[PDB]
DNA sequence: ATCAATATCCACCTGCAGATTCTACCAAAAGTGTATTTGGAAACTGCTCCATCAAAAGGCATGTTCAGCTGAATTCAGCTGAACATGCCTTTTGATGGAGCAGTTTCCAAATACACTTTTGGTAGAATCTGCAGGTGGATATTGAT
DNA sequence: ATCAATATCCACCTGCAGATTCTACCAAAAGTGTATTTGGAAACTGCTCCATCAAAAGGCATGTTCAGCTGAATTCAGCTGAACATGCCTTTTGATGGAGCAGTTTCCAAATACACTTTTGGTAGAATCTGCAGGTGGATATTGAT
């Protein structure tokens, strides 16, 4: 499902990042990095979900996960 | 005798009692001094005030009367000290500060 | 009330 | 049943900008903010108490925490509003 | 038939997306990816809609910061085009590697 | 006055894994820092888990989840083994 | 009365279980502490100590040495992917660095 | 009695020392502008670590900066140091 | 009169200082520096010798990691010489600076 | 720099649905009044650890010279990646239903917190061993000149 | 393709600073006997989550053309490396005085632990507004041609 993160999508993200010109090899690289990011955050999230003996991943699980990874997110619980 | 909320006697808007509770409940130390939740509520109110002021300003500049996350992002990142305090935080729906490296520009 | 860096004061 | 800081954030918003309002997402941001800073101050103070084999977190700890956690002017005004809140409270 | 010179629209886009805050990845694809990933960790999970949105905000914000750094690494090498090379140096300086 | 340390225990483990090898006071200092740093990480993380789930008590289940979050990969697997095997061995007196 | 057998002995650990239990109470991580938590945790600290010490002893052996100095702990940590991640943000005094020269710098 | 006034000691971090640090860091060739850069960066680093350390010293109502004070400072700044207690 | 080609001794040194662990800044100068800084924060402080040595280990380890990153930035720019440009890019990406 | 001629934006105006703000009430916190512990501050003072200082010496820092070769500037062409027009489909979205669950209560056995009361294991020095750091010297490789 | 001039490597040696071993008090486990919670183990809600269903719209994938940029190749000035002479100051090793920790006591002012008594803060309906989302039309920018 990773190829779902399309080339125009990635190009928009780079645009927000102030980027003018983009090598064609960038897109697989980015999908790679994104995939690793998601793996680490979601793995921690699910660990929170399982420890709680729950079957539903909550916003709070995600938020703790992010905080752990030093990616503190505001806006989805404290 | 009558009730006077500790916040009121401390001349604050932020809830002193509650902050004291969170201090006990949070297992930070065996005991909690009488002034510590006062001091802490004060600081929390202050920081809140500063952020709301600057974000409000940013709301006015983008001619809106309601502060949305973008106005908070503009307020945080355009202020050096708030930006350092919140260097590793993501404000949902914040966007980014507009910035184009000079070298990328035409001509 | 409280004094902000900008000079403004709270209620 | 689910408590928050929306009430107080909103009051302060009115002190600072009576003519300004605030969206729900944004209130959420502010609420996150208050818990993030609460936890930092509180934790640092906790470490301070333990390093000095003290069993109690007093306003002195909050203050030292603030001096460590907040930068520059934010620190100065924080300590100011802090001690002056404790003073006013100490009186009546 | 009129035609902008290469780079003009790129810049115009930069000024555009830096000015907004909406998520830039199509939702369903991302949601699908997230569920895929989660399945490798534990089976028959359910996700709060909020949780998925949390993951998306987090993730887009991350990638955008990463591109800012990547872009600086392109500029450093007297280039204007970002290449895997620049992402790799960025991530190694950050300590991500 | 008395300064507690883990030298006794590090040294025991050093003799199990490397009987002919000794260790310098500087190196022992490094190891003792190591045990204290990891102790605090595990314990802290665990403390957060107890609080997240409104529980007032840290059980070996919290130590374990804590480990899974803090330690990487193989180190986690082996850690959880040694752990579980200590609790089971201990329980049966 | 019965004779005392240390909790460490009953879990068949080297690391001081009583001591880890005490440090858990004293640090206010929680209101209460389960009986198995100090046992599990000590087990983990002992495992990890064991791993660092195996690799470091190796490095002492490789460098002709029979006594571990901080350098050997450093070589041991920085040459193992997982220890290096676990201690990615830690400085080992007197550690030195891994000898590593970027290729491009070498003569051509 | 009191000691000679301390002044301009950042210049004590000489050019050869900075070059050794770079060699350990794997650097082959060094721009002549590097030495002042490094002294700048070194100075900010020490100021921040020491500011915190001294803050711990003051909080303890003490007149001596201890290794633990330093180590706590390092930890705060996310530069955790092993080998000096803690 | 024998003479190593430029770069050869540099490499000799990298191997040398990479094989050891002794501190590379002189102790006394450094101590003097730490007292200066500290004194501007608070007067009449005293330092455990341990504290000072901790500071030096911390500091030297930091600068060395920073030169490693700096070096990669020089390499990245198809150079072999590190320049302020590079330290700046290292410190900016690491997040040490705006 | 102008002159046109595409396209891009930007303001001014306007109506309105989705949120925001505001009301109307109740449990759960927060505040009081009393009764207990309790910490950590004050007051000595025992004593390591720190600040200074002295002196001798050689390890190292400075400054200078000189030339190798690295950085930067120029040139230039092959080809990668941007802009654009087209056309197909996957995403959006908008309910609708239903049911899998997270969230709540209400008991209980199990598990933990206490309060004392002996029993060791750990720590702090002295009493002993012993790696190994520096110091040589011979053999080997490496490096740079002819 | 070789030869001096160095640096590196490596085994042995030796005295010693820094481990290791050995003993004796004592704080901290450990062992028992009551006093409390704690958090499931079952028994049930309301509710968000998943699963279809089913159109339309932009959003994405393709393919074409070429602008301009990235990479390579060359040149040269001038910077930074290597090596040397000079001589300064850091390093070492010991001594002393004393400041300020840190260890022990002694004791109020401060905080905890109940048990009531009040007030607020949160929820869910009731009563409003701010942008958004569109619509021209007015300047703005971009690009190609004289
Ligand atoms: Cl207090
Ligand atoms: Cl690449
Ligand atoms: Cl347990
Ligand atoms: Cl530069
Ligand atoms: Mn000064
Ligand atoms: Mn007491
Ligand atoms: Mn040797
Ligand atoms: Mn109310
Ligand atoms: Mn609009």
């Amino acid at each position: 499902n990773i190829q779902g993160i399309t080339k125009p999508a990635i190009r928009r993200l780079a645009r927000r990042g102030g980027v003018k010109r983009i090598s064609g090899l960038i897109y697989e690289e980015t999908r790679g990095v994104l995939k690793v990011f998601l793996e680490n955050v979601i793995r921690d999230a699910v660990t929170y979900t399982e420890h709680a003996k729950r079957k539903t991943v909550t916003a709070m699980d995600v938020v703790y996960a992010l905080k752990r990874q030093g990616r503190t997110l505001y806006g989805f619980g404290g | 005798a009558k009730a006077k909320t500790r916040s009121s006697r401390a001349g604050l808007q932020f809830p002193v009692g509650r902050v004291h509770r969170l201090l006990r409940k949070g297992n930070y130390s065996e005991r909690v001094g009488a002034g510590a939740p006062v001091y802490l509520a004060a600081v929390l109110e202050y920081l809140t005030a500063e952020i709301l002021e600057l974000a409000g300003n940013a709301a006015r500049d983008n001619k809106k009367t309601r502060i949305i996350p973008r106005h908070l992002q503009l307020a945080i990142r355009n202020d050096e000290e708030l930006n350092k305090l919140l260097g590793r935080v993501t404000i949902a729906q914040g966007g980014v500060l507009p910035n184009i490296q000079a070298v990328l520009l035409p001509k | 009330g409280m004094r902000l860096r900008s000079g403004r004061s709270t209620g | 049943r689910k408590e928050s800081y929306s009430i107080y954030v909103y009051k302060v918003l009115k002190q600072v900008h009576p003519d300004t309002g605030i969206s729900s997402k944004a209130m959420g941001i502010m609420n996150s903010f208050v818990n993030d800073i609460f936890e930092r101050i509180a934790g640092e103070a906790s470490r301070l108490a333990h390093y000095n084999k003290r069993s109690t977190i007093t306003s002195r700890e909050i203050q030292t925490a603030v001096r460590l956690l907040l930068p520059g002017e934010l620190a100065k005004h924080a300590v100011s509003e802090g001690t002056k809140a404790v003073t006013k409270y100490t009186s009546a | 038939p009129h035609r902008y010179r290469p780079g003009t629209v790129a810049l115009r886009e930069i000024r555009r997306y830096q000015k907004s805050t909406e998520l830039l990845i199509r939702k369903l694809p991302f949601q699908r990816l997230v569920r895929e990933i989660a399945q490798d960790f534990k089976t028959d999970l359910r996700f709060q809609s909020s949780a998925v949105m949390a993951l998306q905000e987090a993730c887009e914000a991350y990638l955008v910061g990463l591109f800012e750094d990547t872009n600086l690494c392109a500029i450093h090498a007297k280039r204007v085009t970002i290449m895997p090379k620049d992402i790799q140096l960025a991530r190694r300086i950050r300590g991500e590697r």
